[PDB]
């Protein structure tokens, strides 16, 4: 799967605007599924069913009042919407966290990306971490266009407990489409911000 | 205080020699060679679990050093006051003869980072290298270790000799097996 | 050699309290040895230490930017490298090795290439741990992440002593006996 | 690998 071919996936994948509803309510709860009535913000009768591991599929039920954020892999199919994961408690009063970070290129000096990126929700799941500093990345280093050089790398979730969470940036497994890259996030992975110590990013070619 | 991680770095003139490095809870974790421009771990291990763009510590060391002049003229050209090094002699493990040992030349509280130490065997100089950087000190002075591996005996008797614009005169150090 | 030598060191460090719970980073300027300016997270801006150190102070602090990017050391720069050590320093651990040998008779204890320096050897006879009557080199830096130390027993020989060696590298605690 | 990060000196 020659990097090429990987890169190409992920500029093409992630090249995507997010499902972003603020706290709307979970109709009902199954294991794969999650129904969430996105009713206030796209029409009548519309939705989003989040796809999502057991474990994480359990822990939310009907009634439930949550935030919604997750990168689609299927479009146009009436009044629903699919995404997987992307399901936090919802956040009632307003926040802001202006996440510190470092940018290592294997070859360039070291530079640091602090308070460029803003989190609004004190517990977030890893699919909107990885997101937004994807975008970024995107958006500035060109990461993942056909002409960059970076052959790799990878985003480290550093803790304040002292640990880092990788999460390879260059990955497309299977046919390497949205549907492929983008259901690593079934986990529904998150993480509470009082735990969030930084990030380090790094890139090498 | 449970640990402490230090990044200590220097220039010196008119020896215009700098040193970067990292001191974890005592010990030197790695430094930078300003000669050979290549980060250099104080257990070869180490890398396999660790990297350091080693280009990076050099800038800081260009930045250094122009601190440095800066500074100089800043304090009306007021240099170092010399500041003595106290010797002494350890040994890695306890003497037993022929099985191979080290003897551990530990130079301390000394200040201008800038030594001279010659190993001696019944008195001829004993030559390979072995020796650590300049560790820091709490009161911002230095430590440095020079090593020699040797076979014990009871007929030889070895010296470190340190030179430092300190003494006004060498600095020499007996031992031998009992 | 009589030429002068003007020095400059900079000391970026790190301090852990519980793991990295809660740190403390520190930057220090020192022109030849005299600590002239500083920089404390508790504090958060640049101070002087000495009038030698204000010139800079004041400059540096008018850099908001540069401000915000030691402020996030603590962050961005302790947790991480201690967590990007962690596998070999704060968890690293080497068994001792212990001998005994006869410096009123004479006992040494001699604890070898271990590692944290945090370490307690203790000196027994048939059933007492006597504490009393024995000098101590105290823990050693060698250079090369381990330490070494030498406690000195005090007694007349007849029977059998031996010295008991326990460190965070070892839950049993380690034994040599000496045949007297 | 990890890197270990620098302060940069300005
Ligand atoms: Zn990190």
């Amino acid at each position: 799967k020659d990097i090429s071919n990987v890169k190409s996936d992920l500029l093409y994948a992630y090249t995507i605007t997010p499902y972003d509803y603020k706290d709307c309510r979970v109709n009902f709860s199954t294991t794969h599924t999650l129904n969430i009535d996105t009713q206030k913000y796209r029409g009548k009768d519309y939705y989003i069913s989040s796809e999502m591991s057991y474990e994480a599929s359990q822990k939310f039920k009907r009634d439930d009042h949550v935030d919604v954020f997750g990168l689609f892999y299927i479009l146009n199919s009436h009044t629903g919407e699919y995404i997987y994961g992307g399901i936090t408690p919802a956040q009632n009063n307003k926040v802001n966290h202006k996440l510190l970070g470092n940018l290592f290129i294997s070859g360039e000096s070291q530079q640091n990306l602090n308070n460029k990126i803003i989190l609004e929700k004190d517990i977030v799941t890893f699919q909107e971490i990885d997101f937004k500093i994807r975008k970024y990345l995107m958006d500035n280093y060109k990461i993942y266009d056909a002409t960059s050089p970076y052959v790799s790398g990878r985003i480290e979730i550093g803790t304040k407990d002292g640990k880092h969470e990788q999460i390879d940036l260059f990955d497309s497994p299977n046919e390497g489409t949205r549907s492929d890259i983008f259901a690593k996030y079934k986990d529904n992975r998150i993480i509470n911000m009082k735990n969030f110590s930084h990030f380090d990013i790094y890139l090498e070619k | 205080e449970e640990h402490v991680i230090i990044q200590a770095e220097f220039y010196l003139n008119p020896d215009q020699s700098g040193e970067f490095m990292f001191d974890f809870d005592g010990d030197e974790i790695f430094h930078v060679d300003m000669a050979k421009k290549e980060t250099v771990w104080r257990l070869e291990e180490f890398g396999r679990f660790a990297s350091f763009e080693a280009q990076g510590a050099l800038a800081n060391i260009a930045v250094d050093k122009a601190n440095l002049e800066i500074m100089t003229k800043r304090s009306n050209y007021t240099p170092i006051t010399n500041v003595p090094p106290e010797v002494t002699v350890l040994t890695n493990s306890p003497v037993e003869l022929r099985e191979p040992n080290v003897l551990i030349c530990f130079i301390d509280k000394f200040t201008p980072p800038v030594v001279n130490v010659t190993w001696l065997r019944n008195g001829k100089p004993v030559t390979g290298v072995s020796e650590t950087v300049f560790l820091p000190r709490e009161d911002h002075l230095f430590r440095k270790f020079h090593y020699l591996p040797f076979l014990p005996s009871t007929e030889d008797v070895y010296d470190c000799r340190v030179e430092h614009w300190g003494l006004d005169e060498p600095l020499l150090k007996h031992w031998e097996f009992d | 050699d009589t030429r002068p030598r003007f020095l400059q060191q900079d000391k970026y460090e790190c301090h852990f309290f519980n793991g990295t719970e809660r740190v403390r980073f520190l930057h220090r300027d020192i022109y030849n040895q005299e600590e002239d300016l500083r920089f404390d997270s508790d504090v958060g801006e640049y101070r002087a230490v000495t009038e030698l150190g204000r010139p800079d102070a004041e400059y540096w602090n008018s850099q908001k930017d540069f401000l915000e990017d030691r402020r996030a050391a603590v962050d961005t720069y302790c947790r991480h490298n201690y967590g990007v050590g962690e596998s070999f320093t704060v968890q690293r651990r080497v068994e001792p090795k212990v001998t005994v040998y006869p410096a009123h008779n004479l006992l040494v204890c001699s604890v070898n290439g271990f590692y944290p320096g945090s370490i307690e050897v203790r000196w027994f006879r048939n059933s007492q741990e006597e504490k009393a009557g024995v000098v101590s080199t105290g823990l050693i830096q060698n250079g090369d992440w381990t330490f070494q130390t030498l406690v000195m027993l005090e007694t007349v020989p007849r029977e059998v002593y031996t010295c008991q060696v326990e460190h965070p590298s070892v839950t049993s605690p380690l034994t040599v006996e000496w045949r007297a | 690998v990890h890197f270990f990060k620098n302060i940069v000196t300005p």
